[PDB]
């Protein structure tokens, strides 16, 4: 579980599936847009 | 080389996925200068097309 | 509609958060549970007003997980069939009217809506005339609708209405 | 079966408490009020902000002494709750609007005794 | 038992023989045209000609809001003649019924070197958007008739009114002059503006908001004696010449109220504000005000964009969207390609917010700025000293301010952000069109020729 | 078909009642031509850079010069020595021995080993760079110089095989499907916006600010 | 499509080749004005025709 307060995806939270160079798939069941999961940068992260 | 002199189409492509094609290109090529040295067929030709 | 109904939760606290703000743990994991959310049973659950009490945890045999059955007041938005609504037009399309019924947004459609409600899609703002004039459904207006229709896509409330009547909606 | 136009709802439902547009939007206005002090907090989220600015084009009277009193001329009548609700929410213009409007009333009351109400509502409007 | 019982309707459909589908194979005109949306009925000279001009003009001639290059692989701005040529190709399309390919190979001597056969797809897609036009202006004027009809007799029921007012060639004539939809959904709004409560009655009895507010507590007539109307303040706003000479009553406005008091505008003060709101909205649904401030955002549109923390944090150095995340001030005529989709697209993934006005933005040197709201004042302004002039045009500037910043500078921002965004997608589909052109042009390979049964059969290849 | 006149017949038809005819005339002699010629641009092998866009999936909105990449260490470049140029080795003070100047050796006890050391052919030569693949197949060249803000010697002192190390790209070769990189923090920084891609005239810099 | 298939599936039928245009007139039986539009882009190969 790691927090986005800010970025592609600001005051969002969701779990992790997939990491990429400088990507990650975050997945979440709150979220209704595209199924419930979004995308965003690896670095606009933090450890919640 | 044997389906080529057996065949004997009349262009050979390969498709373009990665860099492996220009080792591809290179070998069917020099399978073609090979095979056209003693005169086995009368050049060939190979080409890239896109695989999309 | 919206109602003011007392529901219960019972929602587990790790040992960790122990302490003398353990009741306060307790009131903000329930804020975060239930707001927003929906079951198929009470529906949509906008937020929590109050909480009646806090139920004697329950320590589990073998798991440092201790529950507690909290009971809380807040209210719900379930809409049924046959009931009438406001909402604010969001967007006029060729395919239908959109709008929104607070946490839920309807649509409607040409064939409901009556046979003078053309189409205009060359101007900017697509708007259902209907026919001549007289009374506009653009965006940012207030129209009610009548609910013929629910529906809960996974924790997610859309119902559908029609349009061939005058007053209640615009006048 | 659930059809509010023929009065039928669920057990757990029909012991519910009705709310208004106005009630809600005050409740929702006093969380707010509440929750943006106290600094080292949750922010609201986008349902709260879209039930916002949702109930509050449709505030017909931000007095609660005027919901007070509206609710109370209105619940002095033999009708059910979600009577209440809805009616206290349109606010229709005469009596033949209003039967028209809910199927419930056609033959429940007077044509007067629904304008007098009708028109008791449009008056205690801000 | 029937075929169609027994298969699924997928199968029916895929294999066509549908009742449709047997119309369609039977039915004569060429598929495409029986397919279209609306039908593709006949025309005569005399629609032909405006239809030529019309398309001539919002097709070709018209150009675009966004620095869109004229890009065209198949072959630059066209003459008079091209009208003449676009007659020609619509009158073989609908009269004759011919497709565009015939036409642009088998009838090229009536339609080249001015059309090619992109143009004629353009003109046939424009040929469908002024049929619907045309339709739907001539409805209006027939149920307008039956509209004016309908206000006859309910005065011939029985001094009217001011809210009931009366209408005739001053907008017959507009409606039958309008020119494109934006026009029309001008007209339409006027007519709502004015009768926004007829269609109700006027359908039951045929069968058989805030403005209505303001309308039966009685505000009509205050806002009738407030000045100029609202024709006369756009034909004002239009020749920026005060042709129509501000009228005032004999009273200041405050005092003028009270007699409109009514429960829900208890003092002169809510009064005064629900007239306000009345006049207000009179001023922005008017054709002619609409028109000319159209007219004057597409001439001068000032584009800003603001990042939230969203875009402020995800537009780095790699986003799409680095080279537009702070703008201040940027012309719309100087918006290139599919520039504007990206804003648009970053906009609704809450990375940007977008904010398209009219005068300018967080200009230090604020000398000889003058915004479009100060210049309309003088349209509406009476030049005396006197208090009640003075307390009519503080009335006058608040309703002219209302006006413009609670209706017109947002319904004509998301006009010109839709058509920007719609030259934005345009531009995007000729790309991808010039794109499979180019893919298909390609001819067939062929061996070393300057070396007959293997072209003849096709030649073998080896993938 | 070419001696014919057709103008003639085309105002024939005019005066005869079917309109102008001369481009449609035209149509038919062409024709006769060779009967329906395949009017499609003959066949053309891709070019350089269609096939670099084609075997890369490259474009230069999606690669271009400036850009910051992950490649990963893979290969070393070296410079060797000459033929006869084995008197440059110098007495090493800071160890007491002699040093070859190719390899930087401070180990051979004397100039007679240090020549044999040349002779073997043990002497991989002076740096010159380091190797690096993308994820795109291209190759990336990073010299010595543009390795790192601080000065280094060999590639021995940063980095090596097997490592994922962001660059940032300072020029292609199509051609050769190479890159010349920099990884330089300074460079990665960009202290004066010298790499990042132009933005809009009407940006704001001092919202930004 | 829907023609192009209707047009295919007779020539099926009648498990004859298209030997002339003026056939999509007699047997086809296709209107004027799609005769008119479909004529000059329907090749028949008289070369590989051979035999009517």
């Amino acid at each position: 579980i790691v927090k986005v307060i800010d970025g592609p995806h600001s005051g969002r939270e969701g779990e992790i599936r997939h990491l990429f160079r400088s990507f990650a798939f975050l997945h979440c069941k709150k979220l209704v847009e595209n199924g419930g999961m979004f995308v965003c940068k690896t670095r606009h992260l933090v450890l919640a | 080389k044997k389906f080529l002199l057996n065949k004997k189409p009349h262009v050979v492509t390969v498709a373009g996925e990665n860099r492996d094609a220009q080792m591809l290109i290179e070998d069917v090529k020099r399978i073609v200068h090979e095979l056209d040295q003693g005169q086995q067929l009368s050049s060939i030709g190979v080409e890239l097309v896109d695989n999309e | 509609m919206f109602y003011h109904i007392s529901l219960e939760h019972e929602i587990l606290l790790h040992p960790r958060y122990f302490g003398p703000n353990l009741l306060n743990t307790v009131k903000q994991k329930l804020f975060t549970e239930v707001e927003g959310t929906c079951t198929g049973k009470y529906g949509f659950v906008i937020a929590v007003t109050t909480i009646d009490n806090i139920g004697a945890g329950v320590i589990q045999p073998g798991r440092g997980f201790v529950l507690y059955p909290v009971k809380y007041k807040a209210i719900v938005f379930r809409p049924f069939k046959g009931e009438v609504v406001d909402a604010v037009v969001t967007q006029v399309n060729k395919v239908g009217l959109f709008t929104e019924i607070g946490p839920m947004s309807c649509f409607i459609s040409r064939h409901s809506i009556p046979s003078e409600m053309e189409f205009d899609p060359n101007s900017n703002p697509p708007c259902y005339k209907t026919m001549d004039e007289d009374i506009v459904i653009q965006q940012d207006d207030e129209i009610r609708l009548k609910i013929v229709g629910t529906r809960v896509d996974k924790n997610d409330i859309f119902a559908i209405g029609s349009l061939m009547d005058d007053y209640l909606g615009l006048v | 079966e659930e059809d509010a136009s023929q009065l039928i709802f669920p057990k757990e439902f029909e012991t519910a408490e009705t709310l208004l547009n106005s009630e809600v939007h005050m409740l929702l206005e006093h969380r707010k009020q509440q929750n943006e002090s106290a600094e080292d907090e949750q922010e609201l989220s986008e349902v709260f902000m879209k039930t916002l600015n949702y109930t509050a084009r449709f505030s017909r009277f931000k007095n609660r002494e005027t919901i007070a009193s509206v609710r109370s001329l209105l619940l002095q009548k033999k009708l059910h709750k979600f009577e209440l609700a809805c009616l206290a929410n349109l606010c229709p213009e005469t009596a033949e609007e209003s039967k028209a409007l809910i199927p419930s009333l056609e033959g429940r009351f007077e044509d007067e005794e629904l304008q007098q109400i009708l028109d008791d509502i449009q008056t205690k409007r801000s | 038992r029937s075929i169609f019982e027994m298969y699924e309707p997928s199968e029916l459909e895929s294999s066509h023989l549908t009742d449709q589908d047997n119309e369609i194979r039977a039915t004569d005109l060429p598929e495409r045209f029986q397919l279209r949306s609306i039908p593709v009925k006949g025309a005569e000279d005399d629609e032909l000609e405006e239809e030529a001009d019309w398309i001539y003009r919002n097709a070709f001639a018209t150009p675009t809001i966004s620095l869109q290059e004229s890009c065209d692989y198949l072959d630059s701005r066209k003459g008079p003649s091209t009208i003449q040529k676009i007659k020609e190709a619509l009158g073989f399309m609908r009269n004759q019924h011919f497709e565009v390919p015939f036409i642009a190979f088998y009838r090229k001597e009536y339609v080249e070197p001015e059309l090619h056969i992109n143009d004629l797809w353009r003109v046939w897609q424009w040929d469908e958007k002024w049929t619907q036009l045309r339709i739907r202006k001539e409805n209006l004027t027939r149920l307008f008739e039956k509209m004016q009809a309908y206000q006859y007799e309910q005065i011939s029921a029985d001094p009217l009114a001011d809210g009931i007012r009366a209408l005739d060639t001053t907008d017959m004539e507009r409606l039958k002059d309008v020119q494109s939809m934006d026009e029309l959904k001008d007209v339409y709004n006027h007519f709502l503006l004015y009768y926004g409560r007829d269609i109700p009655k006027m359908q039951n009895a045929a069968k058989a908001d805030m403005y209505t507010i303001c309308q039966s507590a009685g505000l009509d007539g205050l806002a009738k004696k407030f000045g100029l109307t609202p024709e006369q303040f756009g034909e004002n706003l239009r020749d920026s010449y005060q042709r129509h000479e501000t009228e005032q009553f004999p009273a200041e406005p405050l005092e003028l109220a009270k007699d409109y008091v009514c429960s829900q505008f208890p003092t002169p003060e809510a009064v005064l504000e629900g007239a306000r709101y009345m006049v207000a909205l009179q001023i922005a649904r008017e054709p002619l005000v609409r028109q000319v401030l159209r007219q004057t955002f597409q001439e001068r549109a000032k584009l800003n964009i603001t990042p939230t923390k969203k875009g402020r944090k995800d537009v780095d150095e790699a986003h799409y969207a680095y080279s537009f995340k702070y703008l201040k001030n940027k012309p719309v005529k100087e918006l290139r390609d599919d520039q504007f989709l990206k804003i648009c697209l970053a906009e609704d993934e809450g990375l940007l917010t977008t904010d398209i006005s009219i005068d300018l933005k967080g200009v230090e040197g604020y000398g000889n700025d003058q915004t479009y709201f100060e210049e309309i004042k003088q349209f509406y302004y009476r030049d005396e000293f006197s208090h009640q002039v003075q307390e009519w045009n503080r009335q006058r500037t608040m309703a002219i301010e209302r006006a413009l910043q609670q209706f017109l500078y947002v319904q004509m921002a998301k006009e010109l952000k839709n058509k920007l965004l719609a030259e934005a997608k345009e531009y995007v589909i000729k790309a991808c069109s010039r794109k499979l052109y180019n893919w298909l042009r390609v001819a067939p390979y062929r061996p070393d020729q300057q070396v007959d049964e293997n072209q003849g059969k096709g030649i073998r290849v080896l993938g | 078909l070419k001696d014919l006149d057709l103008d003639a017949f085309a105002e024939e038809l005019e005066r005869q009642g079917y309109g102008d005819k001369h481009i449609t005339l035209y149509d038919i002699r062409a024709e006769l031509s060779c009967r329906y010629k395949d009017l499609r641009t003959a066949y053309r092998s891709p070019n350089t850079e269609e096939i670099f866009n084609m075997l890369t999936k490259e474009t230069p909105e999606t690669f271009y010069i400036g850009k910051l990449i992950i490649c990963n260490v893979t290969g070393i470049a070296h410079r060797r020595p000459q033929g006869e140029s084995y008197d440059q080795a110098i007495r090493n003070d800071e160890t007491g021995l002699w040093q070859c100047p190719f390899c930087q050796q401070d180990n051979f006890p004397e100039l007679s080993e240090v020549w044999n050391h040349f002779d073997s052919g043990s002497c991989p030569g002076q740096a010159i760079g380091v190797k690096t693949r993308l994820d795109n197949g291209v190759t990336g060249f990073i010299p010595t110089k543009f390795l790192s803000d601080k000065v280094v010697k060999r590639p021995e002192e940063r980095v090596k095989v097997g490592m994922t190390v962001h660059c940032r790209i300072m020029k292609i070769d199509i051609e050769k499907f190479s890159a010349d990189l920099t990884c330089r923090t300074s460079d990665l920084m960009d202290r004066n916006n010298e790499w990042k891609l132009p933005k809009d005239t009407y940006y704001d810099f001092d919202a930004e600010a | 499509p829907r023609k192009g298939t209707h047009l295919l599936k007779i020539l099926k039928q009648n498990n004859t080749r298209l030997e002339s245009r003026t056939q999509l007139v007699t047997m086809c039986h296709m209107g004027p004005k799609v005769f008119m539009n479909c004529a000059g882009f329907l090749k028949i190969d008289t070369a590989s025709l051979g035999d009517s």
